Formats: C-alpha cells, sequence, structure tokens
C-alpha cells in the first residue's frame, strides 16, 4: 500500500490506542501516508503520531449524517485514492458500503456480532468480529484482530508492538503547557499531573466502555491529603471546576486547564508523576516513561487497560476491591510515596 | 392640473397631479454616468491602498485570496508539525 | 419550647462602626420572609414600599439575605434562588423561598439582610 | 487565525439562534457601548479638510498624473452633460482614461503584497521583479524549497 485511511471511532481514548496501529502500519510497509477519518476529540490526539497526514474530522459513530457531508467525504475518501482503509468503527452492512464506495483495494473493517452485520462480507477483505458491541470495553488493546491482521507472517516477522504508545510531543505545545504550569504555582521538574476530577464533560478523555472512571473531589480531598505535597497540579476538564476545586480541596491548590490531549501529553512529559484514573492520562504516562499510579474501579479494568503494568516498573497500578470506584486511598498513599521519589 | 373635487364627508380636495417623467433619453444618461462612476471607481480606489489585503494578517498566514486557504492552512500546519515531529525522531527526538 | 435563634446583622454599621445584631425568637420553619416581616426587622430596604416587591412568590430578586453558619437547618435552592440569581458568592437567599425547616427546630442561623448596600465580606471559612 | 497548537473544543454550544454576545450582568454600560466614553477634551482639531485630505492621503497609489486625470476625469464626463452634448466623444475618451490607467498601473514598484502566498518565506526584498525583465526564476513550480539566495 502507499495511502492507508483510517474511519476509527470512540473519541480520546479510542484514538489514543490507535496509535501501535498506525506505527505497525508504518513499519511493515516503507512509506504510507495515513490518513484518518475521525471523530473530533479524536483529531486532537493525531498531534502526537508523527506518522499521520491529514486526520479529519466525520464522526463515523452519527449513523445519520448529512448527506451533503457524507457525500462529501466519500468523495473525499475516492478522490485520496487509497489503497487500504482500516476503519474499526465497528460496523457491518451500511458502513461497508461506505468503506466501498471509496475506491479501496483492501477494505480492512470491524464487524457487529449481532445480524447487522448481514452482508458485510460482500465489501471487504477482512472480517474481524468483535466482542461487547462496545470495543473500548475489551481494553487497552482493543486492536488485536486488527494488528494480528496486519504484517501476518507473510515475508518477515509482524513486531506489531514497537515499544508501545510512543507519542510525541511538539515544542509549540510544550512551550504554552508550560507556560500554562507556571502561571500555576509549579515549575518545570517537581509537579504532579492529576487528572481525575469529577465532572460532565468529554475532555476528560474516558472511554466509551468505562462509566464509574472518574473519582470525586473529597474522596480525592483525602488521597491528596493523606499525601504530603509534591506540588499536586490539577487538571480539570473544564473551567467551572476549577473553583469547584478550589472549594473542595482548598484556594493554594494550582489547577491547570487542559482540555486537548497533546497539551495533556506536553504536561505529562514535564511532570515527574501521575495519579491518573483510567484516562488517556494513564497511557500519556506509560509513553515517555513516566511514574503513574493508576487508579482503576476494579482489577478486570485494570489489567484490560493496563495489561503492560509489569513492564514499565513504575506504574504500580491500584483499583478497587468493590466495584463504583471506592479505592482504599490508603496504600497508594504508601507507594505513591515510594514511587515518585 | 388644478382640480376641485367635492366630497360628502369632510372636505374639498384641491389635486394638481404633476405628471412628468425623467423622459428616455435622460434615463440612459444616468446609466451612462454612473457606469462611467463605476469605471472611475473601479479603476481609482482598485488602486488604493487595500490595508487588510497587503499585511501579514491576511498575506502572512496565507492569504491566497481563496476562502479555503484558512482551513487547507489549519490541515497543513498540523501536517508540518507532524513531519518536523517525525523528522526530529528522525535524530532520537 | 423548639426556638430558632436568627441573628439578623444589619448592613448599616453603627456610627461606632460595629455590626448591630437583632436576635429574633420567631419560632419554626414557615418562610424567612414571612418570620423576618411577622417579626419586623427590615428585609427589603428600599424595596419595603407595596407593590415594589413581588411579596413573596419569588418573581423579583429583592428579598436576598447573605446568610452564613446556615448550612445546617435550612431547604436548599429552589431553582428559583439558583436562577432569580446566578453569580452571586451563594452565601445569599432569597428569604420568600427558602425555609428554615420544621417546628420541632433548633439552631443559630446568622443572616445578615440587606447584601447589597453594605461595606464588609464577612471572610466565610472555606468549606471543605 | 494561525492555530499552531489544535484549539479546544467548547464544550458549551451556546445556542443554534442566540448571540455570543457576554450576559447583562457582566456588561459594563457606559464603557462598552460608548455610551458614556468621548469626554471632549482628548478629541483633535482638523475641522473637516485638514482630516478629508488626511484621509485620502492615508489611503492612495496614486502619483502626480494618474491621480490628476482620476480627479478630472468625473468632472470631465459631469461636464459631459449640462454644458454639451458630445456623445461617442464621452466613451472613447473614457475607454482611453482606462487604458492609460491600466498600462500606468504596470507600476514600477510591485509591492510584494501582490505575489503568490508561497513567496513569503523571507528575504524577498533581494528578490527584484520590479528593474529585471525577463525574470527567469523558476521558484513558482512550488513544489521544493531552492534557495534563491543568490
Ligand atoms: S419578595 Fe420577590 S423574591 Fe422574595
Amino acid at each position: 500500500v502507499r495511502r492507508c485511511c483510517c474511519v476509527i471511532s470512540g473519541g480520546v481514548y479510542e484514538n489514543l490506542l490507535f496509535f501501535p496501529t498506525i506505527q505497525l502500519i508504518k513499519d511493515r510497509y516503507p512509506g504510507v501516508q495515513v490518513d484518518i477519518l475521525t471523530t473530533e476529540r479524536g483529531k486532537q490526539t493525531y498531534e502526537l503520531n508523527k506518522n499521520v497526514r491529514w486526520a479529519n474530522v466525520y464522526d463515523p459513530d452519527d449513523h445519520w449524517p448529512e448527506p451533503a457531508e457524507y457525500t462529501d467525504m466519500i468523495g473525499l475518501l475516492k478522490g485520496r485514492y487509497y489503497d487500504m482503509v482500516l476503519s474499526t468503527k465497528l460496523a457491518g452492512l451500511g458502513h461497508a458500503a461506505f468503506l466501498f464506495m471509496t475506491t479501496a483495494r483492501d477494505r480492512v473493517s470491524y464487524i457487529y456480532p449481532n445480524v447487522n452485520s448481514a452482508g458485510a462480507g460482500l465489501m471487504l477483505s477482512e472480517t474481524f468480529t468483535a466482542e461487547n458491541t462496545n470495543l473500548s470495553e475489551l481494553g487497552y488493546s482493543m486492536y488485536t484482530q486488527m494488528e494480528d491482521w496486519l504484517g501476518r507472517p507473510f515475508r518477515s516477522v509482524p513486531r506489531t508492538p514497537l515499544l508501545p504508545l510512543r507519542v510525541s510531543i511538539s515544542r509549540k505545545v510544550k512551550e504554552v503547557v508550560a507556560a500554562k504550569y507556571r502561571n500555576a504555582g509549579a515549575v518545570t521538574g517537581k509537579f504532579i499531573v492529576i487528572h481525575g476530577i469529577e465532572s460532565d464533560s468529554k475532555a476528560s478523555m474516558q472511554s466509551k466502555g468505562d462509566a464509574d472512571s472518574l473519582l470525586s473531589l473529597e474522596k480525592w480531598a483525602k488521597i491528596i491529603k493523606g499525601v504530603r505535597g509534591f506540588k499536586p497540579v490539577f487538571v480539570i476538564p473544564h473551567e467551572k471546576e476549577r473553583e469547584n476545586v478550589e472549594d473542595f480541596v482548598g484556594d493554594d491548590t494550582s489547577i491547570v486547564f487542559i482540555t486537548t490531549p497533546g497539551q495533556l501529553a506536553a504536561l505529562i512529559n514535564d511532570s515527574a508523576g501521575v495519579i491518573a484514573t483510567n484516562t488517556a492520562a494513564i497511557q500519556l504516562a506509560n509513553a515517555r516513561d513516566k511514574p503513574c499510579i493508576g487508579l482503576f474501579s476494579s482489577e478486570e479494568k485494570g489489567k484490560l487497560f493496563v495489561p503492560y503494568a509489569e513492564e514499565k516498573s513504575n506504574c504500580v497500578i491500584i483499583a478497587s476491591k468493590t466495584g463504583k470506584l471506592a479505592d482504599i486511598d490508603i496504600g497508594t498513599v504508601k507507594n505513591a510515596m515510594q514511587v515518585f521519589e | 392640473a388644478v382640480m376641485v373635487q367635492q366630497i360628502e364627508g369632510m372636505r374639498d380636495i384641491i389635486t394638481e397631479k404633476h405628471v412628468w417623467h425623467l423622459s428616455d433619453k435622460a434615463i440612459k444618461n444616468v446609466y451612462m454616468f454612473y457606469i462611467m462612476f463605476t469605471c472611475w471607481g473601479c479603476l481609482y480606489f482598485g488602486s488604493a491602498k487595500d490595508p487588510f489585503y497587503d499585511s501579514e494578517e491576511y498575506r502572512g498566514d496565507g492569504g491566497d485570496g481563496t476562502g479555503y486557504w484558512v482551513y487547507e492552512t489549519v490541515c497543513i500546519s498540523p501536517f508540518l508539525i507532524l513531519l518536523g515531529k517525525k523528522e526530529k525522531n528522525l535524530e532520537m527526538h | 419550647p423548639p426556638a430558632v435563634d436568627f441573628a439578623f446583622v444589619h448592613s448599616v454599621l453603627l456610627p461606632d462602626g460595629t455590626p448591630d445584631v437583632h436576635w429574633r425568637r420567631a419560632n419554626g420553619g414557615q418562610k424567612l420572609r414571612d418570620i423576618m416581616l411577622d417579626s419586623n426587622i427590615e428585609l427589603y430596604g428600599p424595596y419595603s414600599k407595596p407593590l415594589s416587591n413581588c411579596a413573596g412568590v419569588g418573581t423579583c430578586a429583592t428579598c436576598m439575605v447573605e446568610i452564613v453558619n446556615g448550612k445546617e437547618l435550612l431547604n436548599p435552592r429552589t431553582d428559583i434562588e439558583k436562577e432569580k440569581l446566578k453569580r452571586k458568592p451563594k452565601n445569599w437567599r432569597l428569604a420568600c423561598q427558602t425555609n428554615v425547616g420544621n417546628p420541632d427546630s433548633t439552631g443559630l442561623v446568622v443572616i445578615q439582610q440587606l447584601p447589597e448596600w453594605k461595606a464588609h465580606e464577612w471572610n466565610i471559612p472555606k468549606n471543605i | 487565525g494561525l492555530s499552531q497548537i489544535e484549539p479546544d473544543i467548547n464544550e458549551d454550544p451556546i445556542g443554534q439562534f442566540e448571540t455570543n454576545s457576554i450576559e447583562m450582568e457582566d456588561f459594563k454600560y457606559g464603557y462598552y457601548d460608548g455610551a458614556h466614553t468621548y469626554y471632549e477634551g482628548e478629541v483633535q482639531k482638523g475641522t473637516f479638510w485638514g482630516a478629508i485630505a488626511d484621509d485620502i492621503a492615508a489611503v492612495d497609489q496614486t502619483n502626480g498624473f494618474q491621480g490628476l486625470i482620476s480627479c478630472m476625469f468625473l468632472p470631465a464626463i459631469a461636464l459631459g452633460m449640462y454644458f454639451d452634448a458630445p456623445g461617442e466623444y464621452l466613451f472613447i475618451g473614457a475607454a482611453l482614461f482606462t487604458v492609460v490607467f491600466c498600462i500606468i498601473e504596470m507600476d514600477k514598484p510591485d509591492q510584494p503584497h501582490n505575489f503568490e502566498p508561497q513567496i513569503y518565506k523571507l528575504e524577498r526584498g533581494a528578490r527584484d521583479k520590479l528593474i529585471n525583465d525577463y525574470n527567469t526564476m523558476s521558484i513558482w513550480d512550488f513544489n521544493d524549497k531552492y534557495g534563491d539566495v543568490w
């Protein structure tokens, strides 16, 4: 192939965990101008790839788009003259016709388990029947079928990971996030991000399969009071939480407003510690070898969204014994003191 | 021109009724003068210091004069920073 | 008897420069407007004239009173107090929409009347 | 505008219909709307001719001759009627004025805002189309960054 589309979906998290797949594609073939037809909140993540070209905004999980927009994007994918598609939109017929209408040599897609994929094989080169209908619920991998097809053994080794999730930040986002946390009470070396706050916003980068992923503030106040301050900078998804956070943990605590995942990764790269709950902050921390702890609502979701915790030797994964994200708030403090210094 | 009209209700009316018209030739002449004014302005104000489409605000960022230069620019400068990022990763970040 | 202890700090300071506390006794919780009117303390201010206020329903933002030490026995903001005032320090409630509880009630709510036209800020200790 | 980073999506799409203005709670009347600004005392002179000719001089690329003919053109057509009725002379003279203006508008200055957007890199003063007839500089291919510094 020479040009490769990607019709992925989900938002911030699911677009982030596709970076191993795109690096796999660019490792399989020498030169691939990769394009992404994703949803808004997903294009922003594609500042952090250094392997992509266009990254347009479509929201393929709309199912009922404007025919002007639908035909515009169909003709766009046609006029870019792709050779592979690799949807992972998780739909069969209807969307299979949307991939077929694109002049593509190798239409690759995911498929509903239900009857909704009645005729997807008539248009696709690969089937990839899936699980749970909510693929992000599958966890961090989410693409093992797409990966174990991409670069199957035909001449050489697959090499499906390349040191998973090598995100990369630019210097301008680094400078503006540095000015952000310096306008806060933080120094570039000794500070710690948070990125877990009770909110109602899509900028917290949670998931499509996790509901009780974001932790409360009074429980977060007890967590952060249990630990001596290494200047924890708070990462709110919206300014309305700022006056809430100052009302809960105190006026002295410094809050940084980050909604762009590129700005978030620029914050991670300068941070020396991460106390994230199940958001994209955990994976951006595991990228660039930063020390996380990674709270979770269950050991199942913790193993699913962090299977490689035994490979970085810093992300001491934490969960809750019961559900509903009611964790201990005691031993997490102990191994936080262990790992952050 | 002057007419007295009787009406039962209110009063008498002293209508005047100056029926006139600009005329066929004068209408052509005002078309002529306005087209000549359009010529004069199209040339002169065309030769004026258009302050917006001269500076580094329009002509700097893109500034071709299209309406897609904004969108293709903010679709290209992501690609340019991504290419520079790949060049940075080519030489060990 | 079950007596709720109001204070009703006036907005105008005395010529001494110290606030004046009046300590109205009125029993039970029905409505803070009806309590401040039955017990005869200045609630409205210049809106105390007859038709200069809505007289209890909540359509005007006139009987607003800053209440501190009052997280104990109140009704929550009834979405008229949350809407008819929108950008306030959140200690300010409308007396005729709020309610200090039920007859069997004791407490020490201190309610600075006329928060508009005041000189002091009250420096409430930060919550949580 | 530029937006080197990707901008932040607004979580509050304010409304399909109501405007994007601030509410009256935060509106400082008088100063914003100009209803209580303009205290006379900071104003300046230039009574209607020291500020018209100033504005004409502010926006003008007309030289001595081109410009004089521009000032005398519309008075010539205005006196094409109410003084005489030449006819085709007016249109022939107007075409002559247009053509001589366009020949004059092949200006000796080239004013690099005239050129393509791809030209704006740096150092574009060393580029001199102003004097160099038959430039012969293959930089308008616009597919590779040639070093035109010579
Ligand atoms: S009197 Fe109108 S709000 Fe209470």
